[PDB]
């Protein structure tokens, strides 16, 4: 039998449930029908503090270790019932999503209005991933599921290389920005695709499954989008029509927004930024001022 | 208008398709009918007019042929029509429209007028200070366009205290939106490094005749860079400027302490960096830098006299007020208190 | 600024109960001649109160006036005598 059941109702319910309680404020309050600590919690997710800096490294450093452990998992098949504590894996993945569990929470006690705080995306991919991992053990079996959506966790690498003092030009912060969005997105949509595919439609019993590894899937993905369909592989199963339909509309929506951000960064190449090397022996002399053709 | 006219003739092919390729071509007796569902020529359709061409669903009959080659060119060709419109409905995104929140307890005041990036990183580089005490006044700024990046990433520097807001400050919903009424104070700025200095004076007059309209009793500060300017900005019915509503002219004051440091050279220099909060430094290398840093550490304060001080002996007190209190001090004003 | 400068006026009295009238060649500009009015832009030229006070009057009221004169001549003539 199948077990999806379990994470797709934890994880949905958990989100019904959130959005319930908090949508409550003011609905069950309708005229009558501390911060101390609160705030200091935002002093802790912020980057101000000496702790919060440590904190984003720490969070991008667990979000590749999980999807890390993802990619691992994926080469595995889609499920199968094992012992929690036999193999090495199925621990250190709590570990990350428990510090990012500890992560949402120290958040979610800062949040200022908790309505607009549980429509954040990395709140959505958090409290999408946890469920399903904590009840993996209540079960005891394994499920790749929505578990690639760690990788949505790319977009904050900009922000980390602010700290690091790699990189210190502005235009180059934004393109490494962009590439981490285009990744990001490249990797969750081949995710998708490739648990679409790896388990067939239920209406047709999970009968028309199509056996697609995930680089596969990934080289696909990068075929369909570069327009050029070459037909070696591709979508049969009807939902795997419908989200590669899907994902061409809005990835070419995508690419049509970002180019202005094309033009606003490639061409911007500055002409000289360096120093004259001086040649031991040779002089030179600097001619300045008025510089034009004639 | 767009989305459902590219959903209707979406829809419409695919019909078309759907019905071309289900019943054969009549030229040999019905005999290519492919069973092919609807919905996969939808799908045929967008990986035909993405232009992805996959292949994996084709379109068998003569009339499917030549129907896909001429509707391949159409669509191709309304698309190419759509294009500017498409560029033009995209470009209108807002940076920073929003409103300000009153948190209770905490201060905040509103910065408006001419917002560059030279002018704000000033402003913030005086007013957030280490060596001043602990700054929890919420900074709120208001300009007519929208912020740069480098401006985003100082805001997201000083994350905590600043935070963009856009709008006009001539529009009242712009100044109900960041709450000027509840705001301490209200800071113009004024570009000084601008053609037609007039019009700049005249423009912070308007600003400032606005901020007076939506709220007589609120603290404004501002910028002139003329004198007449000054004295048409005291003619305002709300310019009381007894509790605070002060126009510092930069024209007459600079020009003043040039005049003060011909009467004493070095006046201007030592006024400046009095006023200007400076973080003391000392260096260990014997250097007149030493002494002229020591100098430049003290700051000006003020404070009300106390009862020992205050009966009828302010010079007095003033000749032997100093020694034992380690500082240095000056009915209207106080001047020189002597006898 | 004159329309402000004749309201802070003093003598011995306040210039506030002083008779002004201002041409504005902008509509949307009176509403900075009086304090006590709601600034509401949504409201229309002829619901703000400086003129309905009959203390601002801008040309765009006349605008209509072709309107009104194509539907009946004779009321021209009216204004014209
Ligand atoms: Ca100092
Ligand atoms: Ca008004």
């Amino acid at each position: 039998q199948r077990m999806w059941w379990a994470f797709l109702a934890s994880s949905m319910v958990t989100f019904f449930g959130g959005l319930f309680i908090i949508l409550l404020w003011r609905t069950l309050k309708y005229l009558w029908t501390m911060t101390s600590v609160k705030d200091w919690a935002g002093v802790m997710i912020s980057a101000q503090t000496l702790t919060g800096r440590v904190l984003v490294v720490l969070v991008f450093a667990l979000s590749i270790g999980a999807l890390v452990i993802y990619f691992i998992d994926s080469s595995n098949p889609i499920e199968s019932c094992q012992n929690f504590y036999k193999d090495f894996t199925l621990q250190i993945d709590m570990a990350f999503n428990v510090f990012f569990l500890l992560y949402f929470g120290l958040r979610f006690i800062a949040a200022n209005d908790k309505l607009w705080f549980w429509l954040e995306v990395n709140s959505v991919v958090d409290f999408f991933t946890v469920p399903p991992v904590f009840v993996s053990v209540y079960l005891n079996r394994s499920w790749l599921g929505l578990r690639f959506l760690r990788a949505l966790r790319l977009i904050q690498f900009s922000e980390i290389l602010q700290f690091l003092n790699i990189l210190k030009t502005s235009n180059s912060i934004k393109l490494v920005n962009l590439l981490s969005i285009f990744i990001s997105t490249w990797l969750t949509a081949a995710g998708f695709i490739h648990l679409v595919e790896n388990s067939g439609d239920p209406w047709e019993n999970f009968q028309n499954n199509q056996a697609l590894t995930y680089w596969e899937c990934v080289y696909l993905l990068m075929v369909t989008m570069s327009t050029v369909g070459y037909g070696d592989v591709y979508a049969k199963t009807t939902l795997g029509r419908l989200f590669m339909v899907f994902f061409i509309l809005g990835g070419l929506a995508m690419f049509a927004s970002y180019v202005p951000e094309i033009i606003e960064l490639i061409g911007n190449r500055k002409k000289y930024g360096g120093s004259y090397s001086a040649v031991s022996g040779r002089k030179h002399i600097v001619v300045c001022g008025h510089i034009t053709l004639e | 208008n767009l989305l459902s006219i590219f959903i209707s003739t979406w829809l419409t092919a695919a019909g078309f398709i759907h019905l071309v390729e289900n019943s054969g071509d009549p030229w040999e007796n019905f005999q290519n009918n492919q069973a092919l569902t609807y919905w996969e020529c939808v799908y045929l359709l967008m990986v035909t007019m993405s232009t992805v061409g996959y292949g994996d669903v084709y379109a068998k009959t003569t009339l499917g042929r030549l129907f896909m080659v001429f509707f391949i060119l159409g669509g191709l060709a309304m698309f190419a029509s759509y294009v500017p419109e498409i560029i033009e409905l995209i470009g209108n995104r807002k940076k920073y429209g929003g409103s300000y929140s009153a948190v209770s307890g905490r201060k905040h005041i509103v910065v408006c007028g001419h917002i560059t990036l030279e002018s704000v990183s000033n402003f913030l580089k005086a007013f957030l200070h280490k060596a001043r005490d602990d700054v929890n006044v919420e900074i709120v700024f208001l300009h007519n366009i929208s912020p740069n990046l480098e401006l985003e990433a100082l805001f997201k520097r000083h994350f905590t205290q600043v935070e963009f807001y856009q709008g006009s400050v001539l529009n009242p919903h712009d100044l109900a939106r960041v709450k000027i009424e509840s705001a301490d104070a209200c800071l113009i700025l004024a570009n000084k490094y601008c053609a037609d200095p007039d019009a700049e004076d005249a423009s912070n007059i308007m600003r400032v005749i606005s901020i007076k309209n939506y709220h007589p009793k609120i603290r404004i500060i501002t910028q002139m860079l003329q004198y007449h300017n000054k004295a048409h900005l005291l003619n305002i019915p709300s310019w009381n400027w007894k509790e605070g509503d002060d126009a510092i002219c930069l024209a007459e004051l600079k020009l003043g302490f040039i005049a003060q440091s011909c009467l004493a050279q070095g006046l201007s220099t030592m006024l400046a960096n009095l006023f200007s909060m400076r973080s003391f430094i000392k260096i260990e290398e014997d250097t007149w830098q030493k002494y002229y840093l020591e100098g430049v550490s003290n700051e000006m304060y003020t404070e009300y006299l106390s009862s020992a001080f205050v009966g009828l002996s302010f010079p007095t007190v003033c000749e032997l007020c100093f020694v034992k209190l380690k500082l240095l001090m000056i009915s209207r004003i106080l001047i020189n208190p002597g006898n | 600024l004159a329309s402000l400068n004749i309201k802070s006026m003093q003598f011995d009295t306040t210039g506030v109960n002083i008779p002004i009238i201002t041409e504005l060649v902008n509509d949307t500009n009176v509403q900075f001649l009086d304090q006590d009015d709601d600034d509401d832009p949504d409201t229309e030229l002829y619901l703000t109160q400086p003129f309905a006070c009959g203390t601002a009057f801008a040309v765009s009221v006349l605008d209509s006036l072709m309107s009104a004169t194509y539907f009946n001549d004779n009321i021209l003539t009216l204004i014209r005598t």
